[PDB]
Order: C-alpha cells, then structure tokens, then sequence
RNA sequence: CAGUCGCGUAAGCGGGGCAUAGGAUCACAAGAUACAAAAAGGAAAGAUCUUGGAUUUUUGGAAAAGCUACGCUAGGGAUAA
RNA sequence: CGAAAAUUUAACGGAUCUAAAUAAUAUACCGAAACCUUGUCCAUAUGUAACAUUAGUAAUAAUAUUAAUGUUAUUUGAUGGGGUAGCAGAACGUUGAGUGAAUCUUAGAUUUUUUUUUUAUAACUAAAUAUAGAUGAUAACUCAAGUGAGAAUGGU
RNA sequence: AGACAACACUGACUAGGAUAGCUGGUUUUCUGCGAAACCUAUAAUAGUAGGCAAUUUAAGUAACAUCUUAGUAGGUACAGA
RNA sequence: AUGUAUUAAGGAGAGUAUAACUUAAUUUAUGUUUAUGAUAGAGGUUAUCAACAUAUGAACUCUUAGAGAAAUUACUUAAUAAACGAAGUGAAUUGAAAUAUCUUAUUAACUUCAGGAAAAGAAAUCAAACGAGAUUCUAUGAUUAGUGUGAACGAAAAUAGAGCAGCCUAUUAAAAUAAGUAAAAUGGCUUUAAAGCUGUUUGAAUAUUGUGGGGAACCUUCCUCAAAGGCUAAAUAUAAUACAUGAGUUACAGAGAAAAGUACCGUGAGGGAAAGCUUUGAAAUAGUAGUUUUAUAAGCAGCUCAAGCAAUAAGAAAGCGAGAGCGUACCUUUUGCAUAAUGGGUCACCAAGUUAAUUUUAGAUGCGAGCGAAUUAGAUGUGCAUAGUUAAACCGAUCAUUAAAAUAAUGAAUAGUGUCUAAAGUUAGACCCGAAGCCUGGUGA
C-alpha cells in the first residue's frame, strides 16, 4: 500500500547468508565445512606455510631492486590531446601549460612528478598548438611541429606541479638568469606582483641538468649550448681529422 | 546510535584463577570464571558500540532525491505555494496571546481546535492522510500549530528533510523557494557539463 | 635465428663423452654490465649477466647427548602388563 | 566305518522329511521400496492462454496494449528423484526497528490449552476460562542481529 | 626421609600475562550436485602444502564415454627346450 | 556505551526524631516571587500545607602528634587514597610450526619524584635548489622507504582535523650566550652504517668578511640551523559528579553488586555470592478422577493389520485397545558400533564462524575515460584508472636480450570507478570449551 512498505533492492542484489552452525539441514551444521579434526579445524594455518618446502622465492631468491629514485610521469598521448580541443576542452590558441592539462582532465585527477607527451595518433594530428610539458618522445616532438606548432619540456617537481593548479606559482617557460646584470629586472618584476609567488625550480644533478640542455629534447635550457657543444656535462664531442 | 555494548570472557570482572583441578574431582574440568559457559560469564560474540553507518554515492543519494520529489510530483501530491507559507491564524487570538491575556491553557486548546477544522476544510487532515510544510526558514504560527496538532501534519525546515520524510505524508506543501533551493542541491548528477531551474512561464499577477 | 670457428672433394657434421650413477638460495669471492646513487659532484652499500669454494650426505638444504621406578599435561589405545 | 572335550540337543534356523534327500531335466507359481500402470509431490525446462499487482503507452462523453514479477492451467502426453565429508540455491521462525499520530478490539483485541482445516518446521476454524480501550495485539514490505540446542564427564 | 615450610612441595600459596598440529562440542527446514583414504614435498608419517580432484555457472566443443572397421606399440598366460 | 559540562584527596568506627545525620545528631536570619506562581481559612508533633537565591549555629573517634594489639592511651586549635604523569630497573608466557639473533616488548611489574594534570615545547628542526616554520592529540601517508637469514618489525616529509602564543622587560622574576663540553678510540644501548644515550681513556673551534652542528658510511661545495642557559596557556591522561542520547540491558540480563566488596571461605595476601515487584504460570515430577487394557507373559514401548469397549436421547468416536506381524536407542569417533568403545538422571533456561581494519570476488545498481571525495570570486583536502616495457632507468605503441645497430628471432597492448547485499584472504581472542607449565609482584613459621 504506502511507498516506504513497497520499497525493495533488485532480487539480483540480494545473496544468500550462510550461518553456519545452525542444524543438520541447513547443510552448514556440525563440522561447519571444516572436515575433521584437523589442524584446520582446531587452529590456524600461517598463510606462508607450504607444509615445510622451502618457497621458490628462497629457493630463487628475489631478482631486481625497486628504483625509488624514478621519476612518476603523467603520459598524455597526442591521440587523446587532440579529443579535447576538439571538444573544446582545450584552448589551442593560448599556451597549453601544466596547470591547464590538470584542470582540464586530460591526465585525470592525479598530480604527478611530471607530464610526458607521448606520441600514440601522431599521423592524425594536424593541430597547430603551443604545449609544455616536462618531457616528450621523440615522435611527439616532431609530430607537434610538423603541423605547425611549438613545444618547449621544461624541468618541475611534484610540488612545483602542484603550485602551478593552485596558483601560488607563475609558470615560466625560461631558466632564472644568471648574473649581476639582471637584478634590476627581475627585483622589478617581483614587487609589481603585489602577492607572493613562489619561483619555479630549475634542475640541479646532472642527468637533470642535461636532459633539458639538449635540443632533441627541446629542453628550455638548449639556448645555453654552441652548435658544436654537446649537452652532457663530462662527455664532449671528438673532433674528426688525421693529427 | 549503536552504543550498545557486552562484556566478553576478558572483561567479565572476577580473577582469572582455574575454577576445578585439571584432574581428580571427577566433574568436568573448568578454566576460569568468565568462560561463556558459566553463569556469570561473557557473551563471546555479543554487541559492541560501533558505527553502522555505510555509504551511498552523492549522485545517486541525489537521484533518490530527486525520485520522490517526482513521485509526488505525478501523483499530484507535491503542492508548492508562494513565499510567506505560515498558518493565517486570526488576527484576534494573535493580539491577545501576544498580549499575554490569554493563559497557556487556552492558547493551547485554541491552536488544536482551529488547525484541527482548517486542515479538515481543505481535506489536509487526518482524515486524509497527512501534510508536512517545508519552508525555508522557521515561522511561529506554522511550527507551533503543528507541535499541539500533530495529528493534522508537521512542519519542517528545509534543512531538516530527508528522503524518507518526502515520502512519509499524504501531501508535501512546500515554499516555491524552498524547493528551487531542494532540487538546486540535489542535481549533482545532472551538473556535471543548464536545465529548467524555476523557469518563469506566468509571472504573478501584481 | 644471429655471431664466427674446426674438419671435409662434397653432402654436410659439431652447443663434449654409446645410453642410464655430481643439490638451490643466502652469505662470500673474482670478472663484466653502466642500471640507480637519500641536497649536489663522487663514493659506499645495492641491481643484472658469467663463474668459483658444500659427506649444505637428514643431499627441497637445524650449529644439537642422555636419565626419570618421583615424573606432569594433552591425547591414541597401530597391543603395549 | 575312520569321526574324541569340557553349560544344552548344537553349524538341516525349527517342526519334521524315505523325499520334503541326491543326480540329470520340464513347467506353473511366489518373490524387492526394482519395473509397469493410475494419481500425487518436488526440481529443471520449453511455447501458449488466462488472473492479480506495479509502472508506462494509447482510447474514452454517446477500454485496449507493452514490460517485469507472482500464480493457475496447458503444449512437448518434456526430462529428472539414495547419500557422509563438502559445495550451492531457496525459505520459515525468534528478538528489536521503520512505514505507525496507521489498522482492529465488551458486536470480545488478548488468553502458554483443546479442537478444526489447509501440502503444513506454519498459520487457521471453533470451543472453554478470564476480562482489556492502551505501557494491548497486528497484516504486508523492509532494516539490524545477544536469532533457532537430545548432545561439549558443559553451566544454573 | 627429595623430610618439612598452615587443602598443595623432585620447590608452597596468591594475583597478573599464555598457548595447545591434541580431545570434546558447534543449535531451523526444503531443494540440486556429490567425494577421498592416492601421488609429490615436509625433523614428516595424528599435521600441512601442491596436484588429482567434489561444487557453483558462464564461454566452448572435430568435447568425453561406448561400439564398429583398418592400423600401431609391447612379450604376460600358455606353449616350448 | 558514547558525548557535554563541572570539579581535583579518600575511607572507616560509634552514636542519633528510621525521608531528615553528628551528643546542638529536624539551628538561626535575609531578599524575591507566590496560581497571571514555579518547573483572606485549618495546621509548631494532629508539626515540618513553600519553592528559589544568599548567609548562618553545630559537625564526635580512627586513619592522622608520640607510643600501641587502628577507632585506645596521652595530648592538642597535630590532619591529603586510588587511577593518571616522568625517570630508573626490566621479564616471561607467545610467534618463528624446534631453537640461540629476533619477536613478545622501551610491554607487565616494581622503585623514586611531582601536579590537578604531568611531560614536551618556540629549531645547533626538517627539506632539496622550491620552500616549510614550537610542543601535544587523531587519521592518512604506511601490510610504504627501510631493516632482518627468516618470522616479523617499521619511519619521516607532507596532508586534513582538534587547539593555536609567543618569548628573555620570559607577567614573576632565569643567560654577562655556555669546555672536561662538541668530538675521537673502545665497551654497550637505540638504530639502517647517520643522528641520539652512555661507562673507561682522551680531547676542539669563535659568526654569512663563512666559526660551529646537521642534511642516513664517507669527502667536498652549497643549503640550512646556532648545542653545552632558560620561561610558556590551550587541545591530551585519569578519577568523581551531573546531564543528554539509545533498532543498549529489563532480573541466571545489565555490573561482581536493584540492600555488596556485604554474607560466606581463607592463618594471611586473597577469593567472593544469592536475593526485584501485587501480574502470567511452561516442562519435568507427585497424588488422584474419568474412559480403556492388564495376573500363561521374554515389545528401544514405535510402526503395519485390527476384534472389542467407549455419547442416557436425533446427530456426532477422540481415546484406550485384545490378537497378528515388522523393528537389536541416540550421538560421537571409526575400515567398521545394538555393541560389553565415548557422552548423557529428567525437564527448563544459559551456551559456539561474530566485529573492526585491510585486501578480493560474484550479482545488482550510479557515473563513465573518467570515478569517488570535497567546495561574489578563486584555492584547498588521501586514492584507483587512463600505456606498455625491463632487474632498472633511458625509452615509449612501442619496450626488453642480441657486448653496434637492424621486423632475424621470442614475450607483453585496449573500461575503469563508487556503493549496497553475500561469500571470502590477512591481522586482531577470531567458531566455542579445556592443560601441564614459564615469568613478575605479594602472603604465610
Ligand atoms: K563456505
Ligand atoms: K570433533
Ligand atoms: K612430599
Ligand atoms: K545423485
Ligand atoms: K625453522
Ligand atoms: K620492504
Ligand atoms: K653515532
Ligand atoms: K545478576
Ligand atoms: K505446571
Ligand atoms: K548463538
Ligand atoms: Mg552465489
Ligand atoms: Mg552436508
Ligand atoms: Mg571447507
Ligand atoms: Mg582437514
Ligand atoms: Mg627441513
Ligand atoms: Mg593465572
Ligand atoms: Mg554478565
Ligand atoms: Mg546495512
Ligand atoms: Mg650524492
Ligand atoms: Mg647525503
Ligand atoms: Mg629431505
Ligand atoms: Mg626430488
Ligand atoms: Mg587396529
Ligand atoms: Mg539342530
Ligand atoms: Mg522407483
Ligand atoms: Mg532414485
Ligand atoms: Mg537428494
Ligand atoms: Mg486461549
Ligand atoms: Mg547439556
Ligand atoms: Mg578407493
Ligand atoms: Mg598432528
Ligand atoms: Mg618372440
Ligand atoms: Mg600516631
Ligand atoms: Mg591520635
Ligand atoms: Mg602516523
Ligand atoms: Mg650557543
Ligand atoms: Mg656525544
Ligand atoms: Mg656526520
Ligand atoms: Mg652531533
Ligand atoms: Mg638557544
Ligand atoms: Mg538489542
Ligand atoms: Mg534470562
Ligand atoms: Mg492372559
Ligand atoms: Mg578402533
Ligand atoms: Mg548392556
Ligand atoms: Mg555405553
Ligand atoms: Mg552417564
Ligand atoms: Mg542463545
Ligand atoms: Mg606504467
């Protein structure tokens, strides 16, 4: 009659409870599915236990280690960056930065230790787009700038990244000068803000330093680098000649 | 609530001491005094104070939402009135009860008396089911009319509605501004990206 | 299949022995690999590959002697008075 | 005949049998919860029709239909039927809770009984005794468990 | 005298903190299916693990069982010296 | 049971108007409101026929001066439990299916010291090239990093919530900035080898104009902090009291205690009950009444067949049953039990796969390459998935071995996420009941 007395789950939801201990009939009733007088009946077996043989993880032992140090990317494949602008999700006339791939849902819901755009749909990509990321394959790199476009990999953390969402960072496309010559300029730039912001960081260890050194990656650190020069900080480039 | 609460064989107050040697006194040997099977002992599997709570989506609490509101709405049972929507008790017993003439004894046996014969005018009453009144804010005349004839409906505030109270009554009254600000909370999954969200078709007459 | 060696006119044969009787991991040690390097540059200690020392002989891998007629508890009565 | 053991005839089961013994044959009969036939119950199917409930879709100022679930009947004259350890499905009952400010009760709600009926761990009919207007009982659906005891040399 | 130290002494009584691969018990009904007591490993043989394999219900089937016809492996009964 | 608020020394002996509490054991006064309250009378024992607020007289003995066989002596305006807190000392049961390291465990316990709380506390801290900014409490981070042969043990940064407070001129009176100190060797503790604690023997330096500590062996640069001097409320712990709430209990329940640490037991430490009310009246058990059968018989007292008896009366036969046959209780445990194998005198009640966290699966259902959560304008709050590959990174719809590479070969590629119902793995008492023993603190000649 009343809607709270006609209420009900689908049938499809509702299981049967198995009580065990509750007579002969129910078919759970003396042993309770335990046999008989075992050790699984009267206690507990250690989960790990294998009756005595030594496991295959003693016997073989554990092979690797677990790289702690590696970095966590947030992959984003061209296939799926072009769904979005499509879609207009996705601004292409202003700079696709970090804090606009978060917000937008590309990567999804989870900061990481960096963005690398990946190079899945490359052949039916023909937006002309200004992205950056913290890293690039080489097939993405050229597929963005075969259309048209540019792309710069820029060096963050997972904290920078997560400044970057909440506003407490500038995003900046270019390395912290160097020099005498230059804190006028940017001493200025700062009290014109009027607020607080936090300073991007720049690389520091070497492998670091030169993956964005180098042009193949477009690193935003390759203008400090001659045509000749090579981007690893201790290797240099042999010269070719007969002396 | 669930605070119920037992005391297990560990919490049973007493020594722990054996009860019957092991062996020797022919009857059934015995630990301690607090073993389920004694009288005083404890309940090994009895209630504890713990939370039965569980969970259930925002969408889908909100489609639920949402699904009586509907199912009063087709049933012709959901009637949304103007602002304002208080009991027009008589402006005589107002003044004089304001006025402190009257003693308790009569304010009360006059509130049950006219909102017993206004509910059974309109056919909101007993007799027909029930009403409940949801505003937006708490109004005098209307919360205290239904607190000394509650056999006639309730009165309840925005805010203290749940989904099981759409359903609990013959007919739900509710403010036009009160339900704009019920299905503008309970619409999580249709704004997701709007809809008709208290379109005007036909102003009020002024 | 790739690598590159032997024998053979050639076809071809060769990843020890006519066949059936020689145990891992861990630790430790010697080479290679260039993976990671706890602020950073190095390093230490780790990781992969190859290899070695074992009545690890209870050989799927404990560093290990007895008595109780004063015996105790939980059991079975594989017959033990 | 060989052929002897300790309670008692003592391994025709017994009475008894000259076949009611033995060997080679023949036929009828009896004979199980097996099989058959006529019904019933249960489990799993396969199509169809009808009834009810719920929710949609159309018609109606001079009712029809769609889907789910429950149910009976019927088509293939459908198939299947012991069970420990064990696995699985479907239900009933007990206590408390929501709908419930609901329904019912001196024209007898409720009464640990007796009785009657129904494929029935359950409810129901009637009878007898007592006397309650709710600090009473209660259908249906749902929610949570201190939820079901001929078995522990168990405990009071 | 392993004697006595207040029911207890091959080390008392009392309070606090255990485990038990061993034993016993484990409570309503209906319905469907339905084993094993074997192998391997184990300081293991009263245990346990992995198999074989019972159950649930989905996807598959040139499935599985039996027979017929043609073929194949292998040396028992028997027979022989 | 939880929450909120308040409070911060507890018990006993004897006596007394038996609701009234201290030899004064029912003291004496004030103010206000008194039925429109608060939440035109009778009545001082035939009493207290008045509540709220504020005052007020009295309040014995012991614990508790000294002594002693506590509640006595003898004197006198003699007087402070438990739990909680910090430090010191520091096990064993248990797990590893034995066992030494390890785990149990910076645990239980004891000892000292202190307060209503205590402790801790405003960086010689963490971070990583950006920065955060005291302590305490809760969760996540985290069955993580890591350690260890193993079993297991186990951080920090950071995030969210509760609180928020800084200072030396500390709101209660303290430093002329810290030398036998930092540190080293060695023996231990803690632990990851650093940092930290420590006995013995030794032993530094003086500020970013780069002196000293730390950043997990170690050196260096840089960053970062400033030991050998101090003060500091709150959120936290425990106990008592009061109140609020309840798919908490309603009398073998709740608590051990509806009159209880009482009766009772023990030399003692110590152990430790039963018992509600005027309601209802189950089963077992006992004595009879009605119907019926029974003194020629070898019944797990049922089942199949069944004469007869049984209703004063029209109608209506439940029950008992002579006689015939069939049938060796139940459970547990076993290859197998009527077994002379285990268990039970009967009946009633109590009495066993439950909860939490975590990790999975099936079904159903919400959203959907997103999900979940959470929020004038903007930001904020775990997580999983969206890409695979290797020991690992680089790399990436491609990756790994091929000591150079190369379709030469081989392997791996495409819907998730939340919720409910149910069954589960893991860790906790973990389905229930049951040892002998081991360690610590006490008691007794
Ligand atoms: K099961
Ligand atoms: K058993
Ligand atoms: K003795
Ligand atoms: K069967
Ligand atoms: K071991
Ligand atoms: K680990
Ligand atoms: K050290
Ligand atoms: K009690
Ligand atoms: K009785
Ligand atoms: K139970
Ligand atoms: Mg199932
Ligand atoms: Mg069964
Ligand atoms: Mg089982
Ligand atoms: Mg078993
Ligand atoms: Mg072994
Ligand atoms: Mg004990
Ligand atoms: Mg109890
Ligand atoms: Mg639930
Ligand atoms: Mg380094
Ligand atoms: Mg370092
Ligand atoms: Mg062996
Ligand atoms: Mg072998
Ligand atoms: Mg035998
Ligand atoms: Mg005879
Ligand atoms: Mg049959
Ligand atoms: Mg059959
Ligand atoms: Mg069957
Ligand atoms: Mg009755
Ligand atoms: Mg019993
Ligand atoms: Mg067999
Ligand atoms: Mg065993
Ligand atoms: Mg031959
Ligand atoms: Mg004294
Ligand atoms: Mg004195
Ligand atoms: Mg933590
Ligand atoms: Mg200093
Ligand atoms: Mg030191
Ligand atoms: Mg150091
Ligand atoms: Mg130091
Ligand atoms: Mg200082
Ligand atoms: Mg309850
Ligand atoms: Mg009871
Ligand atoms: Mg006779
Ligand atoms: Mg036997
Ligand atoms: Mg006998
Ligand atoms: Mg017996
Ligand atoms: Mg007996
Ligand atoms: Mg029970
Ligand atoms: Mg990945």
């Amino acid at each position: 009659a009343s809607i709270l007395a006609s209420l009900s789950d689908n049938r499809g939801a509702y299981h049967k409870r198995i009580r065990k201990g509750r007579g002969p009939s129910s078919g759970y009733g003396k042993t309770a599915g335990r046999g008989t007088k075992g050790q699984k009946a009267h206690g507990h077996v250690k989960p790990w236990f294998q009756g005595g043989q030594t496991p295959l993880i003693v016997s073989h032992g554990r092979k690797g280690f677990v790289n702690q140090f590696a970095a966590d990317m947030s992959e984003l494949n061209l296939e799926k960056l072009q769904e979005w602008i499509e879609a207009g999700r996705i601004d292409p006339t202003k700079p696709i930065t970090p804090k606009e791939i978060i917000k937008s849902g590309i990567i999804g819901s989870s900061i990481k230790d960096g963005i690398k755009l990946l190079g899945r749909g490359k052949e039916s990509f023909k937006i002309p787009v200004t992205i950056t990321v913290s890293r690039a394959s080489a097939s993405a790199i050229e597929a963005i700038e075969a259309a048209g476009g540019k792309i710069v990999t820029r060096f963050y953390t997972k904290e920078s990244l997560k400044r970057l969402v909440e506003g407490k960072s500038l995003h900046t496309d270019k390395p912290l000068p160097v020099g005498k010559e230059h804190v006028e300029e940017i001493l200025a730039q700062a009290r014109s803000l009027k607020k607080k912001y936090y300073r991007l960081p720049d690389p520091t260890s070497r492998w670091d330093i030169e993956y964005y050194r180098d042009p193949a990656h477009r690193g935003y650190l390759s203008h400090q680098l001659a045509p000749g020069e090579s981007p690893s900080l201790y290797f240099k480039v042999p010269t070719g000649g007969e002396k | 609530r669930g605070m119920a609460s037992t005391k297990t064989r560990y919490e049973v107050h007493g020594s722990h001491k054996k009860m019957s040697p092991q062996k020797g006194t022919g009857n059934a040997r015995r630990g301690t005094r607090q073993s389920p099977l004694m009288k005083g002992g404890g309940k090994t599997f009895g209630p504890k104070p713990r939370d039965f709570s569980t969970k259930l989506n925002k969408k889908v609490y909100d489609l639920a939402w949402r699904t009586a509101l509907s199912y009063r709405y087709k049933r012709g049972e959901l009637i949304v009135t103007e602002d304002g929507l208080d009991l027009p008790l008589p402006n005589d017993f107002l003044w004089l009860a304001g006025g402190g003439k009257l003693s308790r004894e009569l304010e009360d046996g006059y509130v049950r008396k006219w909102v017993h014969e206004f509910m059974t005018s309109l056919n909101w009453g007993k007799e027909a089911g029930r009403t409940t009144f949801i505003t937006g804010d708490k109004r005098p005349n209307l919360f205290t009319g239904f607190e000394l004839a509650g056999a006639e409906g309730r009165a309840l505030e925005l805010w203290d509605v749940d989904v099981k109270d759409l359903l609990e009554t013959g007919r739900i009254v509710i403010e036009r501004s009160a339900l704009k600000e019920m299905i503008e909370d309970h619409q999580s999954d249709l704004v997701t990206r709007g809809p008709n969200l208290g379109e005007v078709l036909v102003r009020a007459p002024r």
